[PDB]
RNA sequence: ACCUAUACAUUACCGCUAAAGUAGAUGAUUUAUAUUACUUGUGAUAUAAAUUUUGAAACUUUAGUGAGUAGGAAGGUACAAU
RNA sequence: AGAUCAAGGUUAUGAUAUAAAUGUCCCAGUGGGCCACUUUUGGUAAGCAGAACUGGCGCUGUGGGAUGAACCAAACGUAAU
RNA sequence: GCUGGUUCCUUCCGAAGUUUCCCUCAGGAUAGCUGGUGCAUUUUAAUAAAUAAUCUUAUCUGGUAAAGCGAAU
RNA sequence: UUAUUAUAUGCACUUGUAUGAUUAACAAUGCGAAAGAUUCAGGAUACCUUCGGGACCCGUCUUGAAACACGGACCAAGGAGU
């Protein structure tokens, strides 16, 4: 009985397409003949344009550690474990502003008042979405409730 | 407070076990041990010249002394930690024989027979010890009466 | 009805530290080279090997 | 884990699936199942799935 | 000489080193009793194999 | 586990005074395959000599029940030992499956009685028909056909947004 | 399903314990080439080129391994005058 | 019992050996201890005393019951996962 | 035999609180543990047919539970 | 009979597979600019500034000291294994 589903779910391959493998549809379609394809639905939120919006929430804090020399995230679109997975391997940067300039705009043009540390998210950690990421150097310490930011260098499909 | 010294503590010991008082047998004045016929040094209650005393009894040991009528051992006991011989002497009525070396003397003649048939096909030895092993896979029949066979408790109530 | 065979052939992996370990289990389990915890060796199963591993 | 319509159809209660088979055809769901004014609101699970880019 | 268990088998197990087995992600589910009834350490003899996919 | 069925024979290995020895039988429900191989001594351990080991342990079989699809119910005797006051019993739960019949009667009796796994020896179970029910809280279930406009939900609570907007109104009717 | 330890595993690194290797450099060694003995093809000669140093108390290499007061030996540095 | 010839399988239970084997300095210390489980005296008894067999605390940080020398995980080269 | 202080760093190793004796019972000798110093050697030491430690196999060994009063005491 | 596999590949060449704790082509970013001096990472050197966890304040007798146990106000020079 369960033969098709190792076959009809395999029309997402054959309307994608590549190599066809199935003709059943599971259309996910309005028509009263067709009721399949099975969406783990719901949620309707976007945050994935660019720099989509993810504010910061300490460190991957034992109960009476630090290891510092992580860090960890809350990333509001997501909501269910299948939601974040789709920020591996992101960075992660993260902007905060202080006085002088002390350098030329060569590397395209800045008059420097912006400063900004720079990192890479890993792997999901919560089992509702908050998922852990690493710096470049740190994470600054005073900036458990500032607006970080995931970009969406690199992604997929 | 005491031990210290020389026969506290031989309540069940050093006496005879029941309904064996009286005359000694008179086997146990015939026997013979050469050097090296390892022996036992355990207690006794009807010849009241000689004792093993109160830690001995209850070990065996080697026997080089060859005498009149006793015999001389060397025995092992626990000092903290020097574990050295002892050179007791006793009438001979307080000792029985071995018999740890009396299954291993017909483990050499098997083996000097054993080999000797083997000495005309050639293989094999197999002529150490082994104990027992995983067995086999069978397959089991009935035969006999089939299943259930349903032995299920429910006694408690009494 | 067929039995399949009992077997030789086990395979043993520590568990349980250094310390807290119990009087003469001490020199059992350095008479099978398990020492640290999760490492493991093989033995060849008969009587006696079962008590010694039933003592650790 | 399961909400309710509002369509009961006969059955015998110890009812083979086959009979079932044979009755829910003859109880024409399928053709007014569709046509449920708050069923069309089902369609978004049926056209308002993955609302393409 | 080993999974098939023959004669040349105790030299060819202490010609092993002990492993470094990893630690089994799932985790181990009590680690508390004997298998039969909390489960973790012993007579388990079956299911080994479902540590060792993961374990090692 | 979901407690799966075995059916168990044991051996008492073969000795040559007497061989061919009767092979006694059982029907255990156990959390494991793995686990069953060393309770089926502990039921043996009341009636024949027979120690491990001095027998094995010929064939567990996983058995498989008959009719799921069917609703029928059954009946469980039961040997609970509480505090002191260790007992015969008799229940049911109805249940679809045998295995679902003894999950979900280990997981009553822990629930209202404390009786821990370590106490419980399923010693029968029997395909009750109908007509000989006693149990208040099932044979009420009996009565086909039934209107039961009993609705409820999972009761989710309620889903993803944890500020909302639409003031979630259970009845809908 | 997840959760965290200076624990477990793997890559580097430190010191320590164990094991093992290296000294005819008025040579060794390739790289080419002239030739040749020619043994098909392997070698010796000659030319041209370049690599070849350390308290052998050195140097290379390999595995394992590391808590600590009471206390003992191990090399290391201050402040002296001769 | 001893010396000395004659015959002799593969050496005779498992599993190892992080190496085994010994003579000095009698080598600095230390010769007051504590606790839990079982086993247990003295006492009605106690965070008291009095012990045999282990493990630990003193010597020891540690992750965990907020806390706490012993409880239960684990026994501490510098580092990332 | 009683109290106070007994000064530089890392590496290695790592105990005692016990028995005896003493006008000793707050201390000392004593063995014990530890550390150092090498030194002799195994197809258990150098580019097994020999050992020493835990179970088995076999063989002796004890009266504590558990019993036992329709045996002694 | 039917399956099966390896042996029956020398001759030079190749940025070329794998092998000596098997990580590296590309691209960007930049002139060690006479002196002068911008750029990229690092940098509690010993502060100050800003936050997250940690956290009793030092000898010592003792089974046990953060001790509601004794000695310590601070500092330079002198002091105890000869």
């Amino acid at each position: 009985m369960a033969d098709t589903q190792a076959k009809s779910t395999t029309a997402p391959k054959a309307a994608k397409a590549q190599k066809a493998p199935k003709a059943v549809k599971a259309p996910k379609a309005e028509k009263p003949a067709a009721s399949e394809a099975k969406v783990s639905a719901k949620k309707y939120k976007r945050h994935g344009r660019l720099f989509a919006k993810a504010v910061f929430t300490g460190y991957k804090r034992g109960l009476r550690n630090q290891h510092e020399n992580q860090a960890i995230l809350k990333i509001e679109g997501a909501r269910r474990k299948e939601h974040g997975s789709f920020y591996v391997g992101k960075r992660c940067v993260y902007v905060y502003k202080a006085e002088t300039k002390k350098c030329v705009p060569q590397h395209p043009e800045r008059k420097t008042r912006v400063r900004a540390v720079w990192g890479k998210v890993t792997r999901i950690h919560g089992n509702t979405g908050a998922v852990r990421a690493r710096f470049n150097r740190n994470l600054p310490g005073h900036a458990m409730g500032h607006r970080i930011r995931i970009m969406l260098y690199p992604s997929r499909i | 407070t005491n031990s210290k010294g020389y026969r506290r503590g031989t309540r069940d010991m050093f006496s005879r076990p029941f309904r064996k008082h009286g005359v000694i047998p008179l086997s146990t004045y015939m026997r013979v041990f050469k050097i090296g016929d390892i022996v036992d040094i355990k207690g006794h209650g009807a010849v009241q010249k000689g004792l093993p005393y109160k830690a001995y009894h209850g070990k065996t040991g080697r026997i080089f002394n060859v005498t009149q009528h006793a015999v001389g051992v060397i025995v092992n006991k626990r000092v903290r930690g020097k574990i050295l011989a002892k050179r007791v002497n006793v009438r001979i009525e307080h000792i029985h024989h071995s018999k740890c070396r009396e299954d291993f003397l017909r483990r050499v003649k098997e083996n000097e027979r054993l080999l000797k048939e083997a000495k005309e096909k050639g293989q094999w030895v197999s002529l150490k010890r082994q104990p027992e092993q995983p067995k086999k896979a069978h397959f089991v029949k009935k035969l006999e009466e089939p299943i259930a066979l349903a032995p299920i408790p429910y006694e408690f109530i009494a | 009805f067929y039995v399949p065979a009992e077997a030789k052939l086990a395979f043993v992996v520590r568990i349980r530290g250094i310390n807290k370990v119990a009087p003469k289990v001490r020199k059992v389990l350095q008479l099978f080279r398990l020492r640290q915890i999760n490492n493991g060796v093989f033995i060849k199963l008969n009587k006696a090997t079962i008590n010694m591993l039933r003592i650790a | 884990n399961l909400h309710l319509t509002k369509y009961r159809i006969k059955f015998p209660y110890t009812a083979p699936t086959r009979i079932v088979r044979k009755a829910w055809t003859e109880s024409d769901l399928k053709a007014q199942w569709k046509v449920s004014p708050w069923s069309v609101k089902a369609q978004n699970i049926c056209k308002r799935s993955s609302l393409n880019d | 000489e080993i999974f098939t268990v023959g004669p040349n088998f105790k030299y060819a197990s202490n010609f092993l080193w002990p492993f470094k087995l990893n630690t089994p992600t799932g985790g181990w589910r009590k680690k508390a009793n004997h298998y039969v009834n909390g489960g973790d350490f012993g007579n388990r003899e079956d299911q080994i194999n479902r540590l060792l996919r993961k374990m090692v | 586990g979901l407690l799966k069925e075995y059916e168990v024979v044991g051996r008492k290995l073969p000795s040559e005074k007497e061989p061919q020895t009767p092979l006694y039988k059982m029907r255990i429900f156990a959390p494991d395959n793995i686990v069953a191989k060393s309770r089926f001594w502990y039921f043996l351990r009341q009636l024949k000599k027979f120690k491990k080991t001095t027998g094995e342990i010929v064939s567990i079989k996983q058995v498989y029940e008959t009719s799921p699809v069917k609703i029928k119910n059954f009946g469980i005797w039961l040997r609970y030992d509480s505090r002191s006051g260790t007992h015969n019993m008799y229940r049911e739960y109805r249940d679809l499956t045998v295995g679902g019949a003894v999950t979900q009667c280990y997981r009553d009796m822990g629930a209202r009685h404390r009786a821990r796994a370590h106490s419980i020896q399923i010693i029968k179970v029997d395909s009750i028909p109908a007509a000989k029910t006693r149990r208040v809280h099932v044979k009420q279930f009996h009565d086909s056909k039934i209107k039961f406009p009993l609705v409820q939900r999972v009761h989710h609570k309620g889903n993803r947004k944890l500020f909302s907007f639409r003031k979630p109104r259970t009845y809908f009717q």
